[PDB]
């Protein structure tokens, strides 16, 4: 969506498992309307990649 | 169906060429 | 996404070492 906005990431990493959080905003990305607030909870892994 | 699949291949060929060095490394060393 | 990948490359691991200690055996033994 080109209406949305995503800011005011926040990133921590513990033990195993790590937690990301993002704002969604509308259009303005700064004092427009938040749309809604998003938490993921997720683990760091190896896929095979380089990283 | 995309990111296992890769983790197995590319498994496959770090194993093949370790494998490949060694075939190499007997004939030269024990000659 | 978590528990396969972890078997995976847990495998690559322990057979890549393996393949080191061949190389070293042969280098040592075969001179």
């Amino acid at each position: 969506s080109a209406d949305e906005c995503y800011t005011n990431p926040s990133f921590s990493i513990g033990s195993s498992i790590y937690m990301f959080s993002q704002e969604i905003r509308k259009t303005d990305c700064t004092t427009g309307e938040i749309l809604s607030i998003q938490i993921v909870l997720g683990r760091i892994v190896d896929k095979g990649q380089q990283g | 169906s995309v990111s296992i699949p890769a983790q197995i291949s590319n498994l496959q060929t770090k194993v093949l060429q370790k494998l490949v060095y060694l075939e190499e490394s007997i004939t030269k060393q024990c000659t």
